[PDB]
């Protein structure tokens, strides 16, 4: 309803489920779950981004975006024992594969073979918030460029219950990485996903969107399209008052 | 004068030349600085250094 | 006499025109310098061009700069013959450039003064636009 | 005759037999442990698992109580075992019977420390296991090894001692070895007429005669072995896996070293004990998901249990056993230069089915893994230990034609066993 | 000089800073009181040369000018058949 005083939502993505199981069509022994994810794109009337913020939105979501099995990297600050010993007090050690401190992560990681070796060795990369910013380097475009931006987990104070609520909170959450632009896509979640999850979980990126994304929220959003990797951008809403909104606008 | 014949090194061994098994020593710390740093314990409790 | 064309590759970063022609001036008058750089960006190829004088110049510098140990990378200098070097590969040489920020202008472009007119030749018939995608359904 | 308690043993047999865990005897221990307790010559054919091993152990260790032998006595029983890794399976189970003991064991195979097995044998070795090709050259040049005092014989698997190329060899040794008042046993799981040769010419007139008688490939190179199998063990780390091996080293290096990098393995290798290894197997039958290494020895007799993946890690050292064997998914790890397996499996007449796997997945952590081995000194020596079995065994398959040692590489093979170079093992 | 560069980093301690740590270590011991494997260059004739062969050495780099050749005169070799 938020959208134009209507959800069309719904009959939508269960038809493009539909769609997707539809047009299906050696033998491989490393196999995973794998599955087309679900691309909700979003078009606006203004460039939303000044410049790429190189820190993902922790959009929260009630149906995670993330496999539960993935593998995590921690990048804490140093020291890195201190963290180490908290994530196996916490028992995230199938969770948190790794923890590398900052220091250690630019000495140990310089090559970009280095670089690109540890990227594909982890599925997600959580990083402590207070180091973050120096991410965008030691990192390049081996991780921000290709699908790799890591995640800003707040674990300042660094104890058990709060490392756990915040990988848990970091796994149920999709991100998006703010660039300028007009149209931009989201992750909504993937096939295996009902359509009453998926639609979930498309009203609750909007509704992140519409305040923290679009600064006139859905006076802002021009159009709406579900999509996957390959399928048509179903149209899912398109503004009803964007021919006087653009001309207000541009003017 | 011929020019140098390389007849044995002009291929590359791929093992060690030795097959002796790998003693502990290189994979514990120091003894010798241990006897060292038990001699200079002695030392600092008797007033010597 | 001859013009030799040097081709140096796996260039540090920072080893930029500016540095190229002040380091190989060193070496003899350096004509022409391009370094390749990437369209959208502007960011440099890692590798270059230079014309010397006479292609014996090139040849001593070929011969004293081919894999010099620089910031971690071997240098790559070769003379490439005149019957494969083009006559337009030095096209923009010695000319700095222009860094377009085809994300700024396109901002501006999406937000900048409209009329009337414009905003009708905006709109068109996107009720059209949103018929090819029914009939794709 | 029921249990182990019913037959006249000491004391000492009776509580290594207890600590091995055996109470119920088996139909060929029946059948040949008390004839062999009364010095009888004994041809027996068996099948595969049936118990042989303590069937011969066990009288000829009551022979060796009663005879009170000593060190200085040199050797009163020989055991001949057809392969490297049957000959070590013998004897770890002789260490745990003569336990309680006093006399003395030992064993000289193929592509062991030949001078140290000499100055093994100087000291005097009362229960010998052997290979024919070992055992030959150590009765003709070791000086000062003693086995005039022999007493009990025992050859196991003939039929593939023979089929191995031990023609010339077992006679040989026969022609060295004195054979007055020597108890000779012959096992054999098949009947052909070179076995019966050689019945007539080692064993004495008027034996006593005792019997109880869909495939998938991956072609991998020998570096990148190893890689794709922590791959495919972390992919299914909720199946039933059993993964069989050539080695017993190279099984206690991989369960050392998966358990180092945090993959819970079983083996059954365990301490080499007999019990531990049984507690193990009975752990793994119970538990719906769990994943067991073991060698292909060690499975020869023991019931498979429903697994979801059968991984063939090393090549079989019997592979017409291992094709009547399959008889949820079997899985077989083959290199290039061993393909011809794949003619040969055609020629035995069985289906088989090829699995790839894209480099991408493979996981790339060569360089972390011998980071560890190389900063372990325990992972460092199973490692070597497990490499060098890994060839010895390879050097002594029986398919020359197939599994040809010279056409193996070992750079890759050591850089799947965690080296960076190949260590220096005397093939 | 790159080469070198590498080197320095890796200088063994001098005696009078292996005798500062050794005593810092022997104080704690001695009042109250798990390191990590050094790390250096190595030097020696005898040790290198057994480095070599057993394939440890990542980097030789031999003097130009040993008076009597001899003592390295067939180390380029053994450093090419290793």
């Amino acid at each position: 309803e938020l959208l134009g005083s209507d959800a069309p939502l719904e009959k939508v993505c269960s038809a493009l489920l539909e769609y997707e199981s539809k047009r299906k069509s050696n033998l491989l022994e490393d196999e995973q779950d794998d599955i087309e994810p679900v691309w909700l794109q979003l078009a606006t009337l203004k460039f939303i981004g000044n410049n790429r913020k190189l820190i993902p939105y922790k959009i929260a979501i009630k149906n995670p975006v993330i496999p539960s099995s993935s593998e995590a990297c921690l990048i804490v600050k140093d020291p890195q024992r201190v963290y180490k010993d908290l994530v196996n007090e916490a028992g995230l050690s199938k969770v948190v594969t790794r923890v590398i401190g900052l220091s250690k992560l630019k000495a140990k990681w310089n090559s970009y073979e280095q670089k690109r070796q540890l990227r594909d060795q982890f599925d997600i990369f959580l990083a402590d918030d207070r180091v973050i910013p120096m991410l965008p380097r030691i990192l390049g475009k081996t991780f921000y460029q290709k699908s790799k931006v890591p995640v800003p987990v707040k674990i300042s104070k660094g104890t058990a219950e709060q490392l756990k609520r915040e990988v848990v909170s970091a796994y149920g959450a999709t991100y998006f990485n703010s660039a300028p632009c007009s149209s931009f896509m989201i992750k909504c979640g993937h096939v295996s996903n009902t359509s009453t999850e998926l639609a979930e979980n498309v009203e609750s990126i909007l509704q992140f969107v519409s305040k923290h994304i679009v600064p006139d929220g859905a006076k802002g959003i021009a159009s709406i399209h579900l999509k996957t990797s390959q399928s048509i951008a179903i149209p899912l809403w398109n503004n009803p008052n964007l021919k006087e909104l653009i001309a207000s606008s541009r003017k | 004068y011929p020019d140098y014949d390389d007849f044995f090194t002009n291929t590359v061994r791929e093992t060690p030349l030795s097959s002796a098994p790998e003693p502990k020593r290189r994979f514990a710390p120091s003894k010798h600085e241990q006897k060292r740093i038990l001699q200079l314990a002695y030392a600092i409790r008797k007033g010597r250094i | 006499k001859k013009k030799g064309v040097l081709y140096v590759g796996r260039l540090p970063h920072g080893f930029y025109e500016k540095q190229m022609r002040m380091y190989f001036s060193q070496f003899g008058p350096v004509l022409r310098l391009r370094m390749s750089r990437n369209r959208k960006t502007g960011s440099s190829k890692h590798y270059a061009f230079i014309e010397f004088e006479s292609l014996d110049v090139a040849n001593v510098v070929a011969e004293t700069m081919h894999n010099y140990l620089l910031y971690g990378k071997l240098l790559q200098c070769k003379v490439i013959p005149e019957d494969q070097v083009h006559e337009n590969m030095f096209k923009g040489a010695d000319v700095p450039f222009k860094r377009i920020p085809h994300a700024t202008i396109a901002r501006l472009q999406h937000e900048k003064p409209l009329s009337k007119e414009k905003a009708d030749k905006l709109i068109t018939r996107h009720n059209r636009k949103l018929k090819l995608k029914k009939r794709k359904l | 005759i029921e249990k182990f308690s019913d037959l006249q043993l000491s004391e000492n047999i009776q509580k290594a037999i207890k600590e091995m865990g055996f109470e119920t005897m088996t139909e060929i221990q029946k059948r040949s442990i008390p004839p062999l307790l009364a010095g009888r010559d004994v041809l027996g054919a068996a099948k595969t698992g049936s118990g042989k091993t303590l069937a011969f152990l066990i009288p000829t260790i009551e022979m060796l109580y009663a005879l009170k032998f000593k060190p200085r006595n040199g050797t009163g029983v020989i055991i001949i075992s057809p392969t490297r890794e049957l000959a070590l399976q013998i004897f770890g189970v002789a260490k745990e019977l003569l336990k309680y003991h006093h006399q003395t064991f030992g064993i000289v195979i193929g592509g062991a420390n030949r001078r140290a097995e000499a100055d093994k044998l100087v000291k005097g070795v009362n229960l010998l296991v052997a290979t024919p090709g070992r055992l030959l050259d150590h009765l003709q040049n070791t000086k000062g090894f003693v086995f005039r005092n022999l007493r009990s014989l025992v050859i196991d698997e003939a039929d593939r001692i023979l089929e191995i190329g031990f023609e010339d060899e077992m006679r040989q040794i026969m022609k060295i070895l004195p054979s007055e008042n020597r108890q000779t046993l012959l096992f054999s799981a098949t009947q052909t007429t070179k076995v019966e040769d050689l019945a007539r010419i080692s064993l004495k007139p008027g034996p006593l005669y005792v019997n109880v008688d869909e495939q998938g490939y991956v072609v991998v190179d020998s570096d990148k072995r190893f890689l794709l199998l922590f791959s495919f063990l972390k992919r299914n780390l909720k199946k039933k896996v059993i993964v069989f091996m050539s080695s017993c080293a190279s099984v206690k290096y991989m369960a050392e070293l998966l358990n180092y990098i945090d993959l819970p393995v079983l083996d059954l290798h365990g301490k080499q004990k007999q019990q531990r290894r049984t507690n193990t197997f009975f752990e793994f039958c119970n538990a719906e998901k769990g994943i067991l290494l073991c060698t292909n020895v060690a499975a020869r007799g023991l019931d498979i249990p429903a697994v979801d993946w059968i991984v063939q890690y090393d090549p079989p050292d019997d592979p017409r056993d291992y094709i009547h064997r399959v008889g949820g998914k079997s899985l077989m790890f083959l290199a290039p230069s061993e393909l011809g397996f794949l003619r040969y499996l055609k020629t035995a007449k069985v289906s088989l089915n090829e699995f790839e796997f894209p480099a991408n997945k493979v996981a790339n952590v060569q360089s972390q893994l011998e980071k560890l081995v190389s900063k372990n000194y325990y992972l460092q020596q199973s490692a070597k230990d497990g490499y060098r079995s890994y060839l010895q065994a390879y050097a002594s398959y029986s398919l020359k034609s197939i599994f040809d040692i010279n056409k193996l590489d070992l750079a890759k093979v050591a850089k799947s066993f965690g080296f960076a170079h190949p260590p220096n093992v005397n093939i | 000089t790159q080469v070198f560069k590498l080197l320095n980093k890796y200088r063994p301690e001098t005696a009078a800073e292996k005798k500062q740590r050794l005593v810092a270590e022997a104080e704690a011991v001695a009042n109250g009181k798990v390191s990590k494997k050094p790390y250096n260059v190595k030097y020696g004739l005898n040790h290198v040369v057994a480095l070599i062969e057993a394939k440890k050495a990542k980097l030789v780099l031999i003097a130009s000018d040993v008076d009597p050749i001899e003592l390295v005169v067939f180390l380029p070799a053994l450093c090419k058949k290793m």
